[PDB]
């Protein structure tokens, strides 16, 4: 048994949000089915009709301090863009990574990222980075390389 | 695996 959670992209800001529930569905003749979404930590007034195929995906994963080795240049990640009036998760691509020795606080690595939507670039810590679930594959590979 | 709290 493996849990599968989802995140959906809002038409309001183009950011991704955790899905708490799928409330209903609607189908069109021209395609692209849509699903009514209740967002985690948001009321009913924020419910939204979401394009299922292009704006709903498997949930991005907040990184363990160990899992920094699964964040590589070229990757798509879900990155927390924190501003003065707004702080949202946006799709970004890793351009480079400065990997430094960990400490008691955990990961000390820095990642240069570029947000897909505004082309802005930012240096972020691992705590602001969410991995695409498929990168677990990499980790699994790494786990196979261990000693028995 | 808790995410940061998004602020719109
Ligand atoms: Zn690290």
């Amino acid at each position: 048994s493996v849990s599968v959670e989802f995140e959906a992209k809002s038409a309001r800001d183009g950011a991704w949000y955790d899905v708490a529930a799928f409330l209903s569905h609607r189908l069109f003749e021209s395609g692209d089915p849509e699903v009514r979404v209740r967002f985690s930590g948001f009321g009913a007034e924020e419910d939204e009709w979401i394009n299922v195929r292009k704006c709903v995906r498997q949930r991005s994963l907040p990184c363990e301090a160990t899992e920094c080795v699964a964040v590589l240049p070229g990757d798509l990640i879900l990155c927390f863009q924190e501003g003065k009036d707004q702080a949202l998760y946006y799709d970004a691509h890793v351009l480079d990574a400065q990997r430094r020795r960990h400490d008691v606080g955990g990961c000390r690595c820095r990642f240069l990222v570029r947000y897909d939507h505004d082309s802005s670039e930012e240096i972020v810590p691992l705590r602001k980075v969410c991995r695409r679930p498929e990168t677990d594959y990499r980790l699994q590979i790494l786990h196979a390389a261990r000693a028995a | 695996r808790t995410k940061q709290t998004a602020r719109k």
